[PDB]
C-alpha cells in the first residue's frame, strides 16, 4: 500500500511531464523518476512507527 | 513560421535562441533539453528552425523543429570532432592585406607583421595613436582580400559612434558592439556569446576572425566581475581574473581539421597605469603577433604611427616565402638603427611610390 | 587482460594506474591497500600486471595480480632504500653534449656549464631568448648522449604547439605538458604525479632529466593554489607557496649508493614583474647550475644568445678534468672582460671552426 501510494504520486508527476513533454520521446527519464516512491518505501520502512 | 537565433544554454538543461544584440530578448526561441540532447547542440551554435507562437501561459514562442544548425543539417552536428579537441598549430596560411583608402598602412602590416588564418594578433598603442583607424583599415582590407571568411567585428566598452561608424563601414559583416555606457557584465556577456558562436563555427571547419577592440577593456571588466580571488596583483589587477581573457584570447588557433579562429585584438599601453602595461605583458606571452603605434608618430600626424622596430609576429617563415622573408630581413636590418618617426616617415617615402612588389623591384 | 600505469595513492589508502595524461581516467585500474602493502607501492610506482574486467557495481578494472613495479619484479620493493633517504652528493659524473643541428649551442654549454648526473640546474632568459629552444637542444642531446638515461620532458603552462613541436622532435622520450589554457590545478598535479614517478626511478637506481619548461609558470600556479598564507612577500608572491617548488627542485641530486636526479629547469626574468625576479633569485640558492641568456644577443639574432659571464655551475673540478678545468678557466678570463654581444660572437665565430676539443688545440 505504501508501494502504491508512491507509484500514484509518480503518476501525478509522469502525467505532469508527458503534457509538459513535447515528444514522445520522453518515456525514459520525463516519464520516470524514482524519487517520490523511494523515499516513501524509506519513510514507511524507517519513518513509520 | 521561422525563427533564427544563436543557442544558449541555461543551466535547467534548455536554451534560447538570440538575435544579434548577444543578450535575453522577448523575441528569443525556446529549445527543450530534448532537442540539445537530439542535435548535440552547443553554446554559440546558430540554429534556424520552424516555430510557432507561444500557447497560453507560454512567454516565449517554442522552436517546433530544427532545421539548419550552423547554416547546415542538423545531422553532422552529431558526429563531429569538438572544438576543444582539434589541433592547435602555427598559421600556416597568409592573408595578404589591401585597401583601396589607405594602402600605405594595409602594405606596412604586410611588411611588418603578415597575417595568417588561426593568427593570435594584438596591436599595442597609446590612446589616439591609430588604433581604431587601422583596426577600420584591416576589416576593410579583409572584406576585400578574405570574403569567404565569417568576419566579426566586436567592440567591448568603446564609443558608440564608432560603432556606428563600424557598423556603416564595414558593409554587412557582424559587427556585435557594447559601449562602455554598458556596465562590464553586458561586455562579458556579448564577448563570451560571441565567442562561442565563433567557436562554433569553425568546429564547421569555418574561417573567422574577431576583430576585438579594447581587449583591455575587456579585461579590465574580467577584474571587475572577479568576486574575490584574495590577494591583488601589483597595479591593481585580480590574480584570477586574467584566466578568463588569457583562454578568450588564446582560443584563437590553427586547426590542422579546417577552418580556424583568428583573433585580432586592441592593446592600450602608456596609460599611466601599472594595471594596462600588465595585462599588455600578460597577453604578449599569448599571443603570436604584436604591432606597436607610437604616440609620438601621431603627434607628428604622419601615418600609418606604427612603431616598426617593435612590431613582429613569430614564424614568419610559415607565412613568407623564403624571397620575402630575406626581403623583410633586409629591411628591418636597414630600419633598425634609426628612428621611429624618420624610420616611418622614410619608409612611407618609399612605399607611396608602388605597390610592394614594385618597392621589392 | 593485461593493464599498467603509473600509481597514485588516494587519501582512502587504494590507488588507481594512471597513463601519461597524468590525470583520472575511467580506463586507471584500482589498486588495493592490500596490493600496496604487499608490495611497499607509492605514489609514482609504475605497476604492470594482469587485471581483470570490473564486475556488476564495479566502475573501474581492478589489477588482480601484481607482475613488475618499476619494470623489476615487485619482490625488491620490500628491501630498498627510500628515495628521501638516499645519501645526496655532488654530481660527479659530467654529461658531454652534441646535437647535430646545433653543436656550437651543446660546446657552449660544455664550456659555460658542464651537465653532471644529479645536476640542480637553471637556464634563465627574458621571453623569447631560445630558452625553449635551447631546452630542446639540450634534450637532443642527451637523447644521443646518454640514451641509457630515462628523459622526461614536463611542459607546465606553455604553448600547445610547443607541446607537439617536442613531442614529434623529442623522439619518444617522456613527454608530459600541461599548455597555459590549463588551470594551475592540472600543472601542479601532473608535475607531481611526474616529479613522485621520478624519484620512484631513481630510487632504483635509476638516471632521470627533467627537462621542465617554465619552472617560474609552475611557481605561479603554486603560489595560485596556496590557499591564504596571510601575509604578501614583495611582488605579489606568497610567503609558503615557494615551499612546493624549492621541495620540488632541491629533489634533484646526486646519488652516492646508484642513479641519479637531474631536474634542467628553464627560468623567466626581465620581465618587469618583481615575482619573476624574486623566484629567480629564490632558486638559484638552491641550484647548482646558471645559463644566463640575454635578450639583445637574441635582438641580434646571435645564437645561442648566450650570457657567458654570468653563466656557470658549482664544483666544476666534479666535472671536469684538470686540462679541461683550465682550459675553461682561461676562456673566461679571456672572455671575462668582453662585451656579452660581441663576445658571443666571437666565441661562436672560433667555435665554428671545428670540435671543442680541436678548438682546443
Ligand atoms: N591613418 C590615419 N589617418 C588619418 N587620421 C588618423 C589615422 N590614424 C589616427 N588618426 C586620427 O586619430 C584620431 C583617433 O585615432 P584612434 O585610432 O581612434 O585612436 P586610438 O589609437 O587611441 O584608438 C582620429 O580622430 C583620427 O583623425
Ligand atoms: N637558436 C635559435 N635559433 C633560431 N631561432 C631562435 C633561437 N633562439 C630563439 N629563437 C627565436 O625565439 C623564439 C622562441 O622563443 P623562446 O626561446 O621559446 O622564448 P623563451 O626564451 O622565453 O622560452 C622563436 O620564435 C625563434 O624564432
Ligand atoms: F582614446 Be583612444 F581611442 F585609445
Ligand atoms: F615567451 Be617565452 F617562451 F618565455
Ligand atoms: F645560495 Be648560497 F648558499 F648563498
Ligand atoms: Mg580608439
Ligand atoms: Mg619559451
Amino acid at each position: 500500500d505504501q508501494f502504491r501510494v508512491g507509484l500514484a504520486r509518480l503518476a501525478r508527476g509522469v502525467r505532469e511531464r508527458m503534457l509538459m513533454g513535447s515528444e514522445d520521446s520522453l518515456t525514459p527519464a520525463k516519464l520516470v523518476n524514482s524519487r517520490p516512491l523511494e523515499a516513501a518505501i524509506r519513510e514507511f520502512f524507517s519513518r513509520s512507527q | 513560421r521561422l525563427v533564427k537565433g544563436y543557442l544558449e544554454i541555461s543551466q535547467d538543461g534548455y536554451g534560447f535562441l538570440t538575435e544579434n544584440l548577444h543578450n535575453l530578448e522577448s523575441r528569443v526561441a525556446i529549445v527543450s533539453a530534448g532537442l540539445i540532447k537530439q542535435y548535440a547542440l552547443r553554446a554559440g551554435d546558430y540554429v534556424v528552425g520552424q516555430a510557432r507562437p507561444p500557447r497560453e501561459n507560454e512567454r516565449y514562442a517554442t522552436l517546433l523543429k530544427v532545421e539548419a544548425v550552423n547554416n547546415l543539417d542538423p545531422e553532422a552536428a552529431k558526429n563531429r570532432p569538438r572544438f576543444d579537441e582539434l589541433t592547435p598549430q602555427f598559421p600556416d596560411r597568409q592573408i595578404r592585406l589591401e585597401t583601396t583608402p589607405d594602402e600605405l598602412s594595409t602594405r606596412v602590416i604586410d611588411l611588418l607583421a603578415p597575417i595568417g588564418r588561426g593568427q593570435r594578433g594584438l596591436i599595442v598603442a597609446p590612446p589616439k595613436a591609430g588604433k581604431t583607424t587601422l583596426l577600420k583599415k584591416i576589416a576593410n582590407a579583409v572584406l576585400k582580400n578574405e570574403p569567404d571568411i565569417k568576419v566579426i567585428v566586436l567592440l567591448i566598452d568603446e564609443r558608440p559612434e564608432e560603432v556606428t561608424d563600424f557598423r556603416e563601414s564595414v558593409q554587412g559583416a557582424e559587427v556585435i558592439a557594447s559601449t562602455f555606457d554598458e556596465p562590464p557584465q553586458n561586455h562579458i556577456r556579448v564577448a563570451e556569446f560571441v565567442h562561442e558562436r565563433a567557436k562554433r563555427i569553425v568546429e564547421e571547419g569555418g574561417h573567422v576572425m574577431i576583430l576585438l577592440d579594447s581587449i583591455t577593456r575587456l579585461a579590465r571588466a574580467n577584474n571587475l566581475v572577479t568576486p574575490p580571488t584574495g590577494r591583488t596583483l601589483s597595479g591593481g589587477l585580480d590574480s584570477a581574473a586574467l584566466y578568463f581573457p588569457k583562454r578568450f584570447l588564446g582560443a584563437a588557433r590553427n586547426i590542422r581539421g579546417g577552418g580556424s579562429l583568428t583573433i585580432l585584438a586592441t592593446a592600450l599601453v602608456e596609460t599611466g597605469s601599472r594595471m594596462d602595461d600588465v595585462i599588455f605583458e600578460e597577453f604578449k606571452g599569448t599571443g603570436n603577433m604584436e604591432l606597436h603605434l607610437s604616440r609620438r608618430l601621431e603627434e607628428r600626424r604622419i601615418f600609418p604611427a606604427i612603431d616598426i622596430l617593435k612590431s613582429g609576429t613569430r614564424r614568419e617563415e610559415l607565412l613568407l616565402g623564403e624571397e620575402v622573408t630575406h626581403k623583410m630581413w633586409l629591411l628591418r636590418k636597414v630600419l633598425a638603427d634609426m628612428d621611429p618617426a624618420e624610420a616611418m616617415e622614410m619608409l612611407l617615402a618609399r612605399l607611396a611610390r608602388t605597390k610592394n612588389n614594385k618597392e621589392f623591384l
